[PDB]
């Protein structure tokens, strides 16, 4: 299986789709999305590949994205699906029994607290509870059939606060929040915990990495990344954490991070082929 | 710029 990421931002919105690999270390090229996107995010149900929301800020708009489009890796062609309520800059989702949630994200000023759900058979979308929170630039993780919203920026604070989503019960409950305030942190889950790296405090980006101990309700600081990041990718392959790119305060990163968990390591990995920040990331 | 995505605003 490979690391793939969608879109991104440099100078404008891209539409690339490159897949990376752990074991040979190769970058390959692959087909164009159909429109370019950034801020968007990505997630794979079945062995598909979705991108989810962003916007394309080009020479001529800024248009904020309410599409969703699926990437067959069998067929190397993008399909559209039916589109969300509402755009969805800097989006978070996460994929929990087959269906896609989409979290937060910006249209224009709003700063959407909603959140809705995808399914591929049927190929609709329906809102569910919105969250406690108005969020963009949230991450969001799946552990245990839950689903967590974590960080982000409610248009003037940015949040360490964290929510988690009951599927079966349709209600978000506040958890213990982060030690460190983040917005466009990479975040994922590895193993039993969910992981926070980066992000953006309202005035650093970040290098340290957090994760949370769903047993007790508790944030612990693990090793940091070599390079402070915001708007960065992020999956887990084979039980290492990659971080993707992403922006810095000045540069747009190429750089791509591993974390060893047995280790507590980071080691830089790759290079994107051009750097590049706010990617979709999945692994197929 | 976006000081978070480096984004032309």
């Amino acid at each position: 299986r490979l690391i793939y990421t969608a879109g991104g931002y440099f100078r404008q919105s891209l539409s690339y789709l490159e897949a990376y690999n752990p074991s040979d270390g190769t970058w390959l090229r692959l087909a164009d999305l159909q429109v370019p996107r950034s801020g968007l995010a990505g997630c794979v149900v079945g062995g598909l590949l979705y991108a989810v929301g962003g916007r394309n800020n080009s020479p001529d708009g800024n248009t904020d994205s309410s599409a969703l489009d699926c990437y067959n890796p069998m067929t190397n062609q993008w399909s559209p699906c039916a589109p969300m309520s509402v755009p969805r800059n800097r989006i978070g989702v996460g994929v929990i029994d087959g269906h896609i949630y989409a979290v937060g994200g910006s249209h224009g000023c709003i700063h959407h607290n909603s959140v809705e759900r995808y399914e591929p058979e049927r190929d609709e979308w329906h809102l569910v509870a919105p969250m406690l929170t108005r969020r963009i630039g949230v991450g969001v993780a799946v552990l245990n059939r839950l689903l967590y919203a974590v960080g982000g920026f409610d248009g003037t604070n940015r949040l360490n606060s964290a929510e988690c989503y009951y599927p079966e019960r349709n209600e978000w409950r506040m958890i213990t929040a982060m030690n460190t305030i983040r917005s466009g942190a990479g975040v994922c889950v590895l193993h039993n915990c969910i992981y926070a790296a980066g992000g953006y405090d309202g005035q650093d980006q970040l290098n340290s990495v957090e994760r949370y101990d769903v047993a007790t309700a508790t944030w612990t600081f693990v090793a940091p990344m070599k390079h402070r990041r915001s708007a960065l990718g992020i999956t887990v392959h084979q039980g290492r954490i990659y971080v993707l790119g992403g922006y810095d305060g000045h540069t747009f990163l190429d750089s791509v991070e591993c974390y060893d968990p047995d280790t507590d390591t980071w080691s830089e990995v790759t290079r994107m082929t051009s750097g590049r920040s706010g990617v979709g990331v999945a692994v197929t | 710029l976006d000081e978070e995505t480096g984004e032309f605003l």
